[PDB]
This record gives structure tokens, C-alpha cells and sequence, in this order.
């Protein structure tokens, strides 16, 4: 805990964000993502559920349509809405105010670039290995792990896309592993319980000790509101380690814990 | 078209096989056990039953759920009739409601159906009084104390006419009436 | 050392404090909702209310769970306590049993604690009698109707005297010695 | 179906042997597992149930024991209990009658050798890499891919050991490889929500592509007893067709579904 | 010996066949072919066969005349006259009665196809990668390892198809790994002076030692009727045993080494 904010002060730490920064700021959630392009299709919005994950979902729709083309213009629709404001979320903000020089996202939105924008922050997003070239040594960098909206080609929504990013040939991977060999990743908002995630972690857990080689490939740690003793037990032998607060609701121990980085 | 159902007894599947006969459905027994959630609302009741069943066979299949609701008690019974009326028993219902001041009461069976496609929910409704003595045999529910408005015996005393002019019968007259214009 | 409460009431949470005082432990509040199940047993229902609650933080935490079981009707509330009350209320209450034969009745207080270890279960009773006028306030639960054993008024009518003799009292005062043991 | 029966008739089949396949046996379940390892572990077996998955709290009992030793001691014990016969579950009779020349399983136990036994037909159990060298083509090859309980290293129990087996390295995968490249395989009692089998699915596909013999290699066959168009439509990319009875209860379903190959 | 007796009636030997074997039957060398090319050419055979190898006197007709065309009518013609009796070699119906599930060959003829149908075996041949669907374990599988005359572009006579076929990357390669993985490999009709044979042994050492499997794969075997001492020396450390005979006619010496088979 104490070793993220001295590596902090140096910089040798990694911002990789999820979903959970994205449900405070009321987006529609996997839920309703389960409930339409089923409701799109002629099914109940329930009843598919006894036969899926919601990857099943987006391959039954990107199978019956052919592309996952309407699939991305509707999140793009939805997740960009006009209604929802930046300035109502004191995660996004926090996130904004940090010294992070490089931060990876798997969420497809792009509030993370207009946190950014907000705070005059300059940023290049980057998703396709073209961009990687455009890197402003200064401006931090911006990485969608799983692509975003304006490319329908490398997005990754769908358990094809989900398999091919096992082996992870993509050259991001490889600019991810460049940048991580000498330093270390935070994690937020990933809910270790869901199999492929776990499965993410682990082989991402590879990479850095992967290379325990001299170095020491800082250690690594994940924020979860919940202080479970099995999944620390269970992180701790891939050179991850385990930061949870005392606090019960997720938004408030985001903030609070996100608080520590705002001031340094 | 074979549309399957999840029961435990037995004269229930001939029952709506002597119902359904000719309309160009039969039904074929599964014999699994879905253990309900108990709440008021019967409608979610029915809704999560048939979420199991079809999680259970994944062919065309319905559910159905009796309940009661007694205007004196605010609908308490429905989500819990069964409940209720094993914990409380014939004689003691008909001394505590029968003997009361208001014994008009609502019996309505839901019969929640899915087509691998949809759900659909029928309804059944059947106004009663509550009889102060339990009347005829007390193998099958509360018909031994179940009167219906219009008429004097108790739902176990007349035999063949109570599945004519049940609730059920009227929610499997929608059902068949449903089925029978193709399922549109 | 800290072991949290999930509850959406105001007064609990100086009244535990209150009433756990001196053993060292604060009670703190969490503002969670709570979804509980609708089942007759009481003793799944204290159990998958502290297994929801301990999912929900993950720290040594315990739930309660107060119910009435009326001896006429063999105990039929019991868990389902809060939604008869919230389905008949005070009047229709005191009408139906308490102006009845046998206004007996047990009302149950059941304590579960986890030590993010192993589980544990407090049970205080206190038998009564069903009033059968509401007397006293009756904004907090079903109070206005509870007549103790040795006494003459209404619970609701008790006040400060209430945690005293109350089953909620005997549970926590189990709570309290087994708290004041270290937990062994 | 008759696709499988000619293929079956030429011996072109494979038969994959799950988990799904041992509720008429009787033997105890992993929830079981899960209730002793609590009280052994001296946790309450619904709350050692809610925090961690249904096999990490596994390797969370291994690093808090040691190693995996007293864990398949237990394993080995109440999975061969005298108490379990063999004679009254006739989907195993239908195994061992069937003329099944490789059998492949994921099962811990010895039930399907004990079946093969009972009935008079011979064979070879094979679990590490010197056993390959012990194959007769006289007699029914056992594989057992996920280890047994003779080999704490091979066994399979564990997160960690329930990975570094995806990336498919290990040489009873390329003896996997080469037994299935000209021939179809049956997968029987798999639930179809295990990580494993989809992306094993998966790879064998890309595999089967990559290396030009997209034109042979018959097509695979996985049993489920209902009917799913959606993952039948999800498992025809990685071309799989599925196969499903008319029976509601599983064990008859599989009973009928094995009697066909007894007779021939 | 006593071993690879052994692994016969385990059913794990795997035969090779050269154009040793096919020398008994008076079929035409390959100086038959030299001087119908340099006819073809009106070059004199002798001065054509001084400044080429064979090979390359195949690569120059065929970049000669265009295509290999003429050449494979040529050797289709006089590979089956009809004056060429089948049954007059022992050595081809000791192959045929002998029980060889798979066979290879690196011959262009039908030989040993006209012997497995002259003697009642039912056999299926396979030249290319559509025919391994065709697959059945009832009968006798052939290989044409290095093509037939029925397909133009899988024939291997010319110097840079035979560089093609030794980078080992044809599918026909992968089904030849996937079935020489588990079993021993015989090789009969074959000289040391050829290059393809002793880089596919290397081929075959490495792999082996690469993947963590050589405690499997019992070694292959070569007949060769001339005992050669340090020709055993090189090949034992590729793990192929060299097998001597003792009369110094070729022929009957191959048919009593064949014989051997026949009666198990």
C-alpha cells in the first residue's frame, strides 16, 4: 500500500481501470446490455439468461446480423448519452488530477479522454498500433486495451475477440509489455469473479514476473471494497497484492481511496 | 407440437390432456422439482417458475400456481395459499373465516407460459364464500370449504362440474383459445 | 474493535451502541438495502441474511430478525412477521386475534453473528398477548398490540422500560456475553 | 447423428469422458468437497462457499496445507468407497460395451477403468508422458487429461494448475493433437459453461486451420440433454454441431444416447 | 529385433518402402528415365548425365517442356505395362499378407496398392489432404509420401520440389508426425547416399528432443542387407537401430527380413 505511493512519487506505476469507475456515473450497465439485442431480436429480455454469459449475447447478435456493427452503434449511442455529465463523478475527477503517465483502460467509452479534456490535461488516445507512434513522451497516454468505438475491426466484445486476446499476439500487448517491464500495474474496479477476467489477470499476471529476471518488476496490487482472504492468498502468488478500505459502498471507497493519489 | 410440463401429480397431465384434447397439442410430462421462491406477488412467483422450468427442460413449457385472495385478510393468501392452508388446516380456516363477518374471497390461478421465444401469463378468476364446516372429502386443497357465488356446495362435493366453472378452467379456456389461433 | 450493522433504521444505531456498551466494540452502520427471503423458517432466513450481508462487506458483521408466532395458529407468521403486519395492520389485527379465544402468542428475537470464521445464532423469547385494541403509538411496528406476560399495557405503551424484559433484550444480552468472552 | 454412427462404424471417434457423466454412480459432489474442506479448514461451509469461487477456495486449502496432498488423499478415499457399485449404472455398462478404441476423460477417479475391467475388456491407463510408450493397439487406451490421483504433479485441483493447462504445452496435449486430426471426437457430460472445453474448442480450431487441414478433419460432436440454439449457433463457428434428446431427465438421456453404439 | 517382433504384434510399426523394394519386379531405373530425356532432348546419355544429378536432369525437362506433363505420361507408361507381373515377387506379397495398418511409400508407382488389392485387402489410398476424411481403420492405409501420378502438383521429381519437401511443412508432414508420435517406424528399400532420409531422421531427433517427450517413442529401424558399422554408429544417435541380413543377394535377403511378418 504504502510501496504504490512511493513508486507513485517515481512514477514506476501503471493505472489499468475498469467498469467500475463506469457504474457511478449512472451508464447503462451489461444488464440492460443483455436486454436489448435481445429485445432487438424477438426474445424476452429474460430467458436467454438460462443460456449465457452476455459474450453469448454478443455472438448470437453479431452472428444473426452478420457484424458487430448495430451492436457498436448502439453502446456508442447509449454509452455517449446527453443527459450524463463528466463533472457529476468524483472518481473520473480524481483519475484527472493524478500524475499518471500512462493508463490502460478496457472499458470501449471514452469518459476516461473527456476527464481529461475537462481538466486540461493533453492526452493522446491511442488503440491502434498506428497510433502507438504518435506518443507525446509528456501527455499521458491513453490506452484501450479492448479497442474503442471508432474501430470496428479490433474491438473486443465477444468471446471470439475474448479468445483471441489469450495468446496476445496484438502488438498493444506488446507495447504493454514493454511499458510494464520495469514497473508495476493498479487495478480498479475488476471484480475478481468473473472466470475470463480472473483468466485475464492470470495470464497478464505472466508478463511482469514472468520476467522476474534481476528487476523486480514492482509488485502490483488491485482495489476491491471487500477484504476476502482467498483471493489476496490466491493474487499474491502471481506478484499481486490485495488493497481494500473499511468503507461498504464502492463509489464513496473509490473516492476515498483515489483521494490518496489526488494529494501527491 | 408437444409442449412439455413440470408436475408431481399424476392426474394433472391427463386432466389438461382431457382439456386440450383436439387442439392439436399434447402435453408430456417432466418429472424434476422446482422449488419456488414464496412471495406475495405471484406474478414474479410464476415468473421465476417458469425461468426454472425452462432452465430445466429448454422446450416449450408453462407453469401454472394457485392462490386465493380473501378480501377480509387484504390478499394476504396467493404467494403463500399453499402455506397457509397447510399450516392452518380445514376446520380451523373455517372457524377462523367462515364464522367471520366477511368470507368473500378470490381464487385465481396463474399459468405462466413460454414458447423459447416469450413468456406469456394467463390468468384465471373465480369469486367465492368461505363455508364454516369443511364439506365433502379433503383429499385435493381447499375445495372442501371453497363455495362460489351463485351456487351451495363446497368445490369437493359436485365432482365433475367444479372443472367447468373453475378459475383454472377459465385460464386454460386463454390458453387454448391462445394455442388454438396458432400462437400469434 | 469494529463489527458493522446493516440496516436502513435511525435509532439502532446509537441503541446498539447503547445496549453493547462497555464491551470495547462499536457498532457501526451501513446503509446498504437488504433483500430478504420470504420463508416460514427463521433460521434460514437469519442465515441467508447474514451469508447476503457478508457478501456485502466481507467483515465480521451480524443481522436481526424479530417475528410473532401465534400458538392458535401453530406458529404461521414467524419470519413472515413484517408482511402480515404490513398486509392486516393494528385494527384488523386486534379484530381477527386478539379478540379471539386464544390471544397467546411467542414472539422471537433471533441474533446472527459471523466472525468472518464460522456462524453464530442468538435466540431470546418472551411470551405475550395480542391486545385486541391498539393502544399507545403505533408508528414502531407492531407494538401497539403486544401485551407481555405479568403485565397490562401494550408494548408501544412501554417506553424506556421496553428494553428491559423484551426478547430483542435476551438476544442481545446473549450477544453480549458471548461477545464479552473474547468469542470462544 | 448417422454422420456419427458412419464415423463410429469406421472407429473415426473419440469419446471425451466429463464430470456430467458420474450423478448415477452416486459419488459425492464437489459442494461435498467443498463442506468437508470448510471443516477441515474450520470455516462455516456456506460462508467458505460465498467468498471465492468454487475451486480456488481448492488451491487456497493447498497453499494453506502445504501442498495438494491431503487434499486427494481425501479425494482418493471417498471416490473408490466400497460403497459405490459399478454393475447398477448402465451408462458405464454402455461405455465398456461400446467399441470405443481411445477414451479420453477429465475424471479424477478410476470408475471408467473399473468399468472396462468389470466387463472383460482391457485397458491402459495412461497420465504421464512414459506411459505413451506402454499403448498396445490391442487393447482400449484411458487417458486421463486432467491427471489422477497417483501423480500429485499432474493433478489438476488447483488456479494455478487449472492454467498453465489452457495454454495447451503440456505433451498429453500433442498426443491430444495427434489422435484427433483424422478423427471426430465425442465430448459426454460436460455442463457447457466450463471455461475449459471453449477454449479447447476454439483452439482446436484455429489449429485444425492454421495448419492448411481445414479440408480434413471430420466434424466434432458435443452431447447436451436440451436443446440450445444459441450455442448450437455459437458452437457451429468452432464447427461443432451438438446433439440433443427428447428426454428431460439427464440420465436417461444419456442412457439412450450410448445405447446406440452398444449394439453394433 | 526381438523388440520391433514386439511392437508388430502391439501393432505400432509404421513401414516405410523405397525403390529397393520395387527393384525386384523390373521396373525401369532411373537412368530408364535419363536416356528417354536425353532422346527427348537429342542429347547423347552419358554426355547428358555428366553436368546433371538426376534431379536436376528432371528440373531442366520440365523447365524445358513447360511442365512435368510429358514426364508423368512417361512415367505413368512404362511404370504399369502390363508386362509386369505382381505376383512374381515374394517381397510385395509379404507385404500384402503382413498386418501394416499404415503404410508410407516415397514411390510414384501403384505397386504395393496392386498387391494389397491382389491379395484381398481392402486399402484406402491417400495422395493429398482431401483423403484423409477417407480414413478407415478397417482397412490398410497408404501414403504416397512424395505424390502419385494422378495429381500433378503434389509430384515430387525435380531438385526445388524436393527442397519443398525437405522444409517439412506440408499437411501430409503434420499427419505423418501425428502418426509415427506413439510408434515405431520401419524403412525398407532405402541407401544411405540419400539426403532426405537422414535429414528427416534429424528432423524427427529434434522435434523429439524439443517437445519433453522422448522417454516415449520407442526408436525406428532401417534395413539395410550390407552391414555397415559406423552408418549404425551415426544413426544410434538419432535412436534408428540399423538391421543387417546375411545373404549378400539383395532380394531374397529383403524377402526373408519380410518374412518374418507374415506369419504373426
Amino acid at each position: 500500500m504504502e510501496q504504490l505511493l512511493a513508486d507513485y512519487k517515481k512514477g514506476n506505476v501503471i493505472l489499468f481501470v475498469g467498469a467500475g469507475v463506469s457504474m457511478n456515473l449512472g451508464l447503462p450497465s451489461w444488464s440492460q446490455l443483455v436486454d436489448h439485442i435481445a429485445t432487438e431480436l424477438g426474445y424476452d429480455p429474460d430467458i436467454y439468461r438460462t443460456f449465457g454469459s452476455a459474450l453469448e449475447l454478443a455472438e448470437y447478435y453479431k452472428l444473426k446480423k452478420g457484424k458487430i456493427g448495430p451492436l457498436r452503434s448502439w453502446m456508442d449511442r447509449m454509452w455517449h448519452s446527453s443527459d450524463i455529465d463528466i463533472n457529476k463523478s468524483k472518481v473520473h475527477e480524481y483519475i484527472a488530477k493524478a500524475n499518471f503517465p500512462i493508463i490502460y483502460t478496457t472499458n470501449y467509452d471514452r469518459w476516461i479522454e473527456t476527464a481529461l479534456s475537462n481538466y486540461g490535461k493533453e492526452y493522446i488516445k491511442i488503440s491502434s498500433v498506428s497510433d502507438i507512434a504518435k506518443i507525446d513522451n509528456n501527455k499521458t497516454q491513453i490506452i484501450k486495451f479492448h479497442g474503442d468505438f471508432d474501430d470496428d475491426s479490433s474491438i473486443v466484445l465477444d468471446e471470439t475477440s475474448y479468445f483471441q486476446r489469450l495468446e496476445f499476439e496484438t502488438p498493444l500487448d506488446i507495447k504493454f509489455r514493454s511499458d510494464v517491464l520495469g514497473k508495476s500495474v493498479l487495478f480498479i474496479g475488476y471484480s475478481l469473479s468473473d472466470i475470463n477476467i480472473r483468466l485475464l489477470f492470470y495470464k497478464l499476471s505472466k508478463l511482469w514476473k514472468e520476467q522476474k529476471l534481476e528487476e523486480a518488476q514492482p509488485k502490483s496490487y488491485i482495489f476491491l471494497p471487500r477484504p476476502n482472504p482467498i483471493q489476496e492468498e490466491i493474487l499474491e502468488q502471481w506478484r499481486i497484492g490485495m488493497i481494500s478500505s473499511e468503507n461498504d459502498n464502492p463509489g464513496e471507497s473509490l473516492e476515498e481511496f483515489l483521494k490518496n493519489f489526488v494529494l501527491v | 407440437m408437444n409442449i412439455r410440463f413440470i408436475t408431481r401429480n399424476r392426474h394433472k397431465i391427463k386432466e389438461i390432456n382431457k382439456i386440450l384434447s383436439g387442439t392439436g397439442v399434447v402435453v408430456l410430462a417432466s418429472e424434476h422439482s422446482i422449488d419456488e421462491i414464496q412471495t406475495e406477488n405471484v406474478h414474479a412467483l410464476i415468473k421465476d417458475k417458469l425461468l426454472k422450468a425452462f432452465k430445466l427442460v429448454g422446450r416449450p413449457v408453462f407453469v401454472e400456481h394457485t392462490g386465493l385472495y380473501i378480501e377480509s385478510l387484504n390478499g394476504f393468501p396467493g404467494g403463500l395459499t399453499q402455506i397457509f392452508w397447510d399450516k392452518l388446516q380445514a376446520d380451523k380456516f373455517s372457524q377462523l373465516l367462515g364464522t367471520s363477518e366477511n368470507p368473500r374471497l378470490v381464487a385465481k390461478t396463474i399459468i405462466g407460459y413460454c414458447d423459447s421465444m416469450k413468456i406469456y401469463i394467463f390468468e384465471g378468476e373465480t369469486q367465492g364464500t368461505i363455508s364454516p364446516v369443511p364439506k365433502g372429502p379433503r383429499d385435493f386443497q381447499w375445495d372442501c370449504i371453497f363455495i362460489p357465488d351463485g351456487e351451495s356446495e363446497t368445490f369437493a362435493e359436485m365432482g365433475d362440474r367444479k372443472n367447468e366453472i373453475s378459475m383454472r378452467k377459465k385460464a386454460f379456456d386463454k390458453f387454448k383459445e391462445y394455442l388454438l389461433e396458432g400462437g400469434k
